[PDB]
């Protein structure tokens, strides 16, 4: 769907973007397809104190594979980085605001409520705007964004 | 293997960072709507006392009516409380439920790692 | 019964015990502090009318997470 990292991926200057091309480019060396599989992710953990198993690391992975190669392209590695870039809403919170959108109580933020609460906001809304947040956010398609989805959905929102 | 999205994510990232903006706002608002509801309900249970006119069969006669009242009142609030807390249980409970039914790196060590120094 | 004579006569007790000895200034006096604290109580049960609300409310998203999970 979409993300706090994605963003920030495209937030990375042109000066950024070089240096994970290095870091990258080495990261790869003895890779066959130039993708990182665990092989390669295993040599640098080691060089950090870890030495995950296969398993463990084929793992760290999939969090990152967009495309099911099994291994690390260049962009996900851009994502991979971006993630582990660094560390800084509560659930108590979320469920606060959670309960500002459902306005009819039902326990559900639905479309109308999403776009009432869309409007709120200074900023022109689109057509797109629209269609695609509700798109990201009912990750079920039932018609409503559940809790738990609004949960994952403002997951990371500063 | 899988695909690409609709519109720019960092914008996404500007609606979700505003659609709280101003809920976090909204709810600011429905809580100062809350202590204006608070006065204005309080001038009708508890209502402004005027003895600057009472004599003493006045003045006494209302000091028993208040005493009177302060008991019943304790209780009024004891039961209200007693269900608020049957709630947080409630509510601690069902949480439980829904509970149920549900490494380590840095960026900068793997740069440090891949490139050298910088 | 004559239990609940008691409960009746020790009740009017109490209101005896507490304003009969006051004077005149000194009733204004109970009666502002009397319902200065009834007041109190009124607005510690509004907070809490308050919460049971917000409550009815935290809970029935509980039941509809649930049945949905
Ligand atoms: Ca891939
Ligand atoms: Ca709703
Ligand atoms: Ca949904």
């Amino acid at each position: 769907m979409d993300d706090i990292y994605k963003a920030a991926v495209e937030q990375l200057t042109e000066e950024q973007k070089n240096e994970f091309k290095a870091a990258f480019d080495i990261f790869v060396l003895g890779a066959e397809d130039g993708s990182i599989s665990t092989k390669e992710l295993g040599k640098v953990m080691r060089m950090l104190g870890q030495n995950p198993t296969p398993e463990e690391l084929q793992e760290m992975i999939d969090e990152v594979d967009e495309d099911g190669s099994g291994t690390v392209d260049f962009d996900e590695f851009l994502v991979m980085m971006v993630r582990s870039m660094k560390d800084d809403k509560s659930e108590e919170e979320l469920s606060d605001l959670f309960r500002m959108f459902d306005k009819n109580a039902d326990g559900y933020i639905d479309l109308e409520e999403l776009k009432i609460m869309l409007q709120a906001t200074g900023e022109t809304i689109t057509e797109d705007d629209i269609e695609e947040l509700m798109k990201d956010g009912d990750k079920n398609n039932d018609g409503r964004i559940d809790y738990d989805e609004f949960l994952e959905f403002m997951k990371g929102v500063e | 293997a899988k695909k690409k999205s609709k519109i720019s994510a960092s914008r996404k990232l500007q609606l979700k960072t505003l659609l709280l903006q101003i809920a976090k706002q909204e709810l600011e608002r429905e809580a100062e709507e809350r202590r204006g509801e608070k006065g204005r309900a309080l001038s009708t249970r508890a209502q402004p006392l005027e003895l600057a006119g009472l004599g003493f069969a006045e003045l006494q006669d209302l000091a028993r009516q208040l005493h009177a009242r302060v008991d019943k009142v304790d209780e009024e609030r004891y039961d209200i409380e007693a269900k608020v807390t049957k709630n947080i249980t409630e509510i601690a409970d069902l949480t439980q439920k829904i509970f149920d039914l549900r490494v380590r790196i840095s960026a900068d060590a793997m740069m440090q790692a891949l490139l050298g120094a910088r | 019964t004559e239990r609940e004579k008691k409960k009746k006569i020790l009740a009017e007790r109490r209101k005896v015990l507490a304003i009969d000895h006051l004077n005149e200034d000194q009733l204004r006096e109970k009666a502002k502090e009397l319902w200065q604290t009834i007041y109190n109580l009124e607005a510690e049960k509004f907070d809490l009318q308050e919460k049971f609300k917000q409550q009815k409310y935290e809970i029935n998203v509980l039941r509809n997470r649930i049945n949905d999970n």
